[PDB]
RNA sequence: UUGACCUCAAAUCAGGUAGGACUACGCGCUGAACUUAAGCAUAUCAAUAAGCGCAGGAAAAGAAAAUAACCAUGAUUCCCUCAGUAACGGCGAGUGAAGCGGGAAAAGCUCAAAUUUGAAAUCUGGCAACAUUUCUUUUGUUGUCCGAGUUGUAAUUUCAAGAAGCUGCUUUGAGUGUAGACGAUCGGUCUAAGUUCCUUGGAACAGGACGUCAGAGAGGGUGAGAACCCCGUCUUUGGUCGAUUGGAUAUGCCAUAUAAAGCGCUUUCGAAGAGUCGAGUUGUUUGGGAAUGCAGCUCUAAAUGGGUGGUAAAUUUCAUCUAAAGCUAAAUAUUGGCGAGAGACCGAUAGCGAACAAGUAGAGUGAUCGAAAGAUGAAAAGAACUUUGAAAAGAGAGUUAAAUAGUACGUGAAAUUGCUGAAAGGGAAGCAUUGGAAAUCAGUCUUAC
RNA sequence: UUUCAAUGGCCCGUCUUGAAACACGGACCAAGGAGUCUAGCAUCUAUGCGAGUGUUUGGGUGAAAAACCCAUCCGCGAAA
RNA sequence: GUAGAGAUUCUGACGUGCAAAUCGAUCUUCAAAUUUGGGUAUAGGGGCGAAAGACUAAUCGAACCAUCUAGUAGCUGGUUCC
RNA sequence: CAGAUCUUGGUGGAAGUAGCAAAUAUUCAAAUGAGAACUUUGAAGACUGAAGUGGGGAAAGGUUCCAUGUGAACAGCAGUU
RNA sequence: AAAACUUUCAGCAACGGAUCUCUUGGCUCUCGCAUCGAUGAAGAACGCAGCGAAAUGCGAUACGUAAUGUGAAUUGCAGAAGAAUCAUCGAAUCUUUGAACGCACAUUGCGCCUUUGGGUUCUACCAAAGGCAUGCCUGUUUGAGUGUCAU
């Protein structure tokens, strides 16, 4: 119950940036990412924080890759060059 | 009526593929019908504007006004005539722009690609 | 411009000279935009940068397609060489393999396969 | 429809025409047949007799078709 | 139907009492407009509509066989009554006689001009001028929702064989053409309304 | 609380139903789909029909024993009294039916006059066009996609 | 002592494979509570949410250790019906199937248990040759070595049988081109008719005359409602020319039937899956009630044996089926992804949170939370210039159809505000009724006979 | 219409036996804002047919989510 | 007794504050069970507690976040034209 | 829709009102400028008074540093700073 | 008791953004399709244009290269001259990361292997390229065992 005169001591992270999700959300002493789990292989995700997923899910981002094997699928996956 | 099933009949999609057309779209979009004399000569009703075609503007207040095209410019549905300008308040002159549809080609820039899409359009040179 | 079909048509040598002087022309004019340029000399930079990155697709592709002589009907070849549709394409059963079959299965498709008939009125 | 409905004639009145003294309450008797034999049980006698309790033996496993025996006269 | 989670996507508690605010649930956290309004309610800006719309609602409306065949048969008796169709709409003063039937040559029209061309000495092109004067913008949000324009009907034709009759008439605004053995009464009685302005094609007047 | 007139309320309502809530909206394009379907198994399959031939049989219960519904296959019983291999049946259009067995004469012969009428009025082509084998048709220019159930119905 | 073999290790050994994401729909595991019962503990919610694992274009299921008690049916799935039924339930609240029958779709099969024993007949890999390609990217063939394998790889068999026998009819390629025809297929292309007069307008796309096209009068765009100005629309399930694929056809070549196979009769024989079935028990499940399924523990079969026949037991018959091994298209699902077409939907406080630079700005250590915000005009033609002012601006002028459109921009409501005119007023005001005063105003009339 | 004079006129909504209430809510305006849909049931009413009735599970047919047509079942009713 | 750490009284100032706990005076301690930085450990029916149900991010007789959940309502309020 | 301490947005009376009173304190001339209680320079008067209102660093911030430029907006007066 | 003031009414002007009209958006339905990743995906970070912050696009070949198609633009200015901020898309590039793979990582941190190259400089130093994760499978090679024997 001590507000004003007690947040004039916080100048010490509990969190940094994660290299996984980029987001400042990466516990120190712990050594894991509250956003996405790192450094666990898989990601955190859950099915309460249906709009935790939509922030991140695919589709935000580029999708490069998805882009370039949906155009090579409208084709039939050929290879080549045309004559 | 339409009857095929891949055309839509949407305004909202309609709307949208107009005003989304990329550039070379927008060069069909933007079509000129052609006079009597080049339309008995070549058996065409219309053909997309160029650059350096002749035209003369059929609507408008600018209505008879006749000049080359100096820049079909695409990304407004506009074309630029020449003299065909609007005298600003400092004294400069402003294009007026004209859509495509209102203006009749009197003279084409013939080249051997145009020759081959009068040919190509059940036409002949 | 540099075009892409006398390009090809040269050596890889001699296409090392001409990405190594577009290189040094680029230079000297990213030196003449910080020290004051016009638009020519401006416009000249994107048309010396794509003319460098046709000359290096040039190298690649002779690169490449000496590479693919060079390991062509072998065995083993480089995973950049093979196919690469999708990873489950590659995994799945070849169409030689899905149509393998015993030689009871052969046996019945032989003397007993599925027959052309049809139904009189 | 909706035009010729109730809720269209009680645009206005207060309460919707469920009054004042006791209102338009979600469950104020319970939900569903609750009671029966508590506080619904002079509805149930004298509207539903017969309504608790077994009568008979049970059969497992009946079949309709065994017993199928239309009647004509 | 409306999205069955909209108005629900955000997370919002009622704060209670003893904050002199009404004690509808609110927007938690901070540093944005959103945070401290309102939520999950008809009233609420940005809430759930109340009993939003379903798509299991009840669309498609059954009528007994029996009685949609008395109404076929009703309205067909009604375009065969000169006056039914005058009350209707139809500009049928000079047409020869009620029911219009034509020859059989009619189904091999080819041209629309063929159609126009007999509509024209059977006296049928008053009610298809009467249709093209009648073209106009829908009124409201209709022409926003590919209802672009609204405009009255024309004659009804009914055929037993298709040999181009079809294609001939079906450009002539208003002019509806339709088989004989699957008569429709959205075509016989347009609107809710008897009487209908019919041309009947020989063969399809004798399979009647 | 259940104070008007009626029969006591029976509603199993009580679980989450609206997120099993089952739409058919679908219905007309699924029966346009079953159609495209058909049509393209009837011009896929040749002359051959698009329904193989079923056996005659009776439901299992008093209450239909006195009807003739169609069944899975021909028994190999009744396949032999035909004079039909069952190798062969199943590569002319005959199901077989393992399972199924004549307890009765009458089911025996029901069944046989099914396989000959098939038979009689089947065409095969020759599985090399021009070489004519044992069973093979000598003339299949009269192929044509008919109805089984027209050639031969339940009766 | 060398060797063989077994077992177990190492290598940046040769070549491969696994994870992560996605998860709308699939298969599992794990697993609540609010809620209802007008309390509440069994129950209900619910075999649900959350959690966890694993898939596919569908998944799962599937060729009866299935029903039935019939004149019998015959893999699975889904639909309708059965049926709110049999049944389960403080027999309360509640819950609740299946056989049949009709339909959609249909398709069947593979091993283990057999001595090839006059012949491991089988297969990975290394090497080298050829060939082939959606493809120099793909997929094989032949030869030759090394290995794997007798602690069992092929051929043969799968209970519907079969296997060995007994003559005797019948049937037969895992092939390769090439040619042309006949189909399918993304795609490059091809497409009818006014911009004739008048009026209004800034603009004709309006109104009126006069026409034209229509297998095209869907829909957009263009300076205002355009079939004929433009894109398109119809023709089009098509002409076109460029590659693809399909099933037939013409022959060419390679193919050792020295083989293989169906069928028919056997005086015959017929191998058929074990800590599994079953039983008890304890949990958990089910409509399953004297245990419906599953699981844990204990006990553990059998050989016409073992299941099952929806009341437990012993006994005796009868049907049915053949578990403890395996594969499989179609009909079915699909709040996701991808591509389309729609609509009696919403119309900027609505519709997705987001029509806009939206999961953005901002907040929180963090998990997370999460907005507001569309509209000058046809065209910037965005106000040159003079004048006042330090400037911001004002005033003229100018642009425009319009500045009662000046970006603080369509329209511009109310609250509320200033100005003007009028009026009222001794501690509220508003209202009703009746008339006065002042302002304001219509009817009627004038005419018709 | 405005204002004046004469007479009359408490603040509305709300629960309540009783509100001007020293009972609660209401500073103001605009926009939004509450008996809906579904599975049943019961009375009543309209229509079709009637000892029958119900085409829309499907199939046919339409180039078209419509309309039209259709076999066999089945639901309810004809017996308790 | 100073710095520093505290917080007795005025029940002073302020109390829509400079401040969601501050200021002034007064006062308690001031070389050790002392004060304190950083690193590190303990996490919710848990931790930690020289013990006040104290403290655990202004949240504590069970933190915060999101979901089940639009939880339930014999209770209060509202419920729109003539 | 007049009500729900209704929702969102907008706007009133209070009201030119409460208030802008801790940390001793400013003053003169000149310059600049449209404009000076506040900017700059000089002069004077003062304070922090070495446990500083001085000179530095760590945590935290992130360009706030520096020169030049200045219609607003922000610095709860002003502003040329 | 005239003005002020207050209130009312009207006009004009403010404040405000209702209303009306619109809509490259949303929502719902139907149809069709089946295609992520160790051959490095989804995601993240930092960069890339003559003049760019974002969005969009791309990866040191950086608002893109090749190939195919179309056929003369792009456009705010400048600017040049098979164009193009065009479409398609079968060849390529694809930074630092990420299941993330040499070990790490609030450290452009710390290593090892092979080859090649560099220069006033050569036993030194430096640079470049290609490599070094774990589990499992087939095979190869090298082994270990008072495991079983033969000899
Ligand atoms: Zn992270």
């Amino acid at each position: 119950t001590k507000g004003t005169q007690s947040f004039g001591m916080r100048h010490n992270k509990s969190h940094t940036i994660c290299r996984r999700c980029g987001k400042r959300s990466f516990h120190i002493q712990k050594s894991t990412c509250a956003c996405c789990g790192y450094p666990a292989a898989k990601t955190r995700s859950y099915n309460w924080g249906a709009k935790a997923k939509r922030r991140r899910t695919t589709g935000t981002g580029r999708m490069s890759y998805l882009k370039k094997v949906h155009r090579s699928f409208k084709n039939g996956f050929r290879s080549g060059k045309p004559a | 009526m339409k009857f095929s099933r891949d055309v839509t009949s949407s305004r909202r999609k309609q709307r949208k593929a107009h005003f989304g057309a990329p550039s070379s779209v927008r060069r069909v979009l933007m079509s000129a019908p052609l006079s009597k004399e080049l339309r008995e000569q070549y058996k065409i009703r219309s053909l997309p504007v160029r650059r350096d075609d002749q035209i003369t503007v059929i609507r408008g207040s600018n209505k008879g006004r006749e000049g080359k095209i100096t820049s079909v410019y695409r990304k407004k549905f506009l074309l630029l005539i020449e003299r065909v300008t609007r005298e600003k308040a400092n004294g400069a002159s402003a294009p007026v722009g004209i859509d495509a549809s209102k203006v009749v080609i009197t003279k084409l820039h013939l080249d051997k690609d145009r020759k081959d899409l009068i040919v190509r359009k059940g036409g002949k040179v | 411009a540099l075009k892409t079909f006398e390009l090809r048509k040269q050596s890889q040598e001699n296409l090392a000279e001409q990405l190594q002087e577009l290189r040094q022309e680029l230079a000297s004019l990213r030196v003449q935009k910080i020290a004051g340029g016009s638009g020519s000399k401006l416009s000249k930079i994107k048309t010396t940068r794509k003319d460098i990155a046709r000359i290096l697709t040039v190298i690649n592709e002779s690169n490449r397609l000496a590479a693919r002589e060079a390991y062509k009907n072998k065995k083993y070849i480089p995973l950049d060489l093979r196919q690469k549709k999708t990873r489950a394409i590659r995994r799945a059963l070849t169409p030689y393999e899905q149509s393998r079959k015993t030689l009871k299965q052969i046996k019945k498709e032989r003397y007993f396969p599925l027959r052309k008939y049809a139904l009189k009125a | 429809p909706t035009h010729v409905s109730k809720t269209r004639k009680l645009r206005g009145h207060v309460s919707a025409g469920h009054g004042r003294i006791g209102k338009h309450r979600k469950h104020p008797g319970g939900r569903g047949k609750a009671g029966g034999l508590q506080h619904l049980r002079s509805h149930f006698d004298k509207y539903h007799p017969g309504y608790f309790g077994k009568v008979g033996m049970r059969r497992f496993h009946l079949m309709k078709n065994p017993l199928w025996r239309p009647t004509v006269n | 139907a409306v999205s069955e989670k909209a108005g629900h996507q955000t997370s919002a508690e009622s704060w209670g009492t003893g904050r002199a605010l009404a004690r509808i649930p609110r927007v938690g956290g901070g540093g944005t407009h959103r945070s401290g309004q309102a939520a999950f309610g008809n009233m609420c800006r940005s809430g759930r509509m109340f009993a939003p719309t379903k798509t299991w609602r009840k669309w498609h409306v059954k009528v007994n066989q029996n009685e949609k065949r008395y109404a076929i048969a009703s309205a067909v008796a009604a375009s065969g009554v000169p006056s039914l169709l005058l009350a209707r709409g139809h500009r049928i003063e000079e047409i020869p006689e009620v029911p219009l039937v034509v020859d059989d040559a009619v189904q091999s029209f080819q041209k629309t001009k063929e159609a126009v061309a007999l509509l024209k000495e059977i006296k049928a092109y008053r009610d298809v001028i009467k249709v093209a004067n009648s073209r106009k913008l829908r009124a409201g949000k209709g022409k926003l929702r590919n209802r672009r324009h609204v405009q009255r009907r024309g004659p009804l034709v009914v055929f037993n064989e298709d040999t181009g009759i079809v294609k001939a008439f079906r450009n002539i605004p208003g002019v509806e053409i339709v088989n004989v053995r699957r008569l429709n009464l959205l075509q016989l009685a347009p609107g809710g309304h008897l009487g209908r302005f019919v041309i009947w094609t020989k063969s399809a007047f004798g399979l009647l | 609380a259940i104070h008007v007139k009626g029969q006591l309320p029976n509603a199993h309502f009580h679980k989450d139903w609206q997120r099993y809530v089952k739409t058919w909206f679908n219905q007309p394009g699924r029966k346009l789909r079953r159609r495209q379907a058909r049509q393209t198994k009837a011009a896929k399959i040749a002359p051959r029909p698009v329904e193989a031939i079923r056996p005659a049989v009776k439901p299992p219960t008093i209450r239909y024993n006195m009807k003739v519904r169609a069944g899975r296959g021909f028994t190999l019983e009744e396949l032999k009294a035909a004079g039909v291999s069952r190798r062969v049946a199943s590569t002319i259009g005959i199901p077989v039916d393992h399972r199924r067995r004549n307890r009765s004469e009458e089911s025996l012969q029901r069944n046989v006059e099914r396989i000959k009428v098939y038979l009689a009025h089947l065409i095969v082509f020759p599985r090399k066009a021009g070489q004519p084998k044992k069973g093979d048709a000598t003339d299949v220019s009269g192929a044509e996609q008919t109805d089984v159930a027209a050639v031969l119905p339940i009766t």
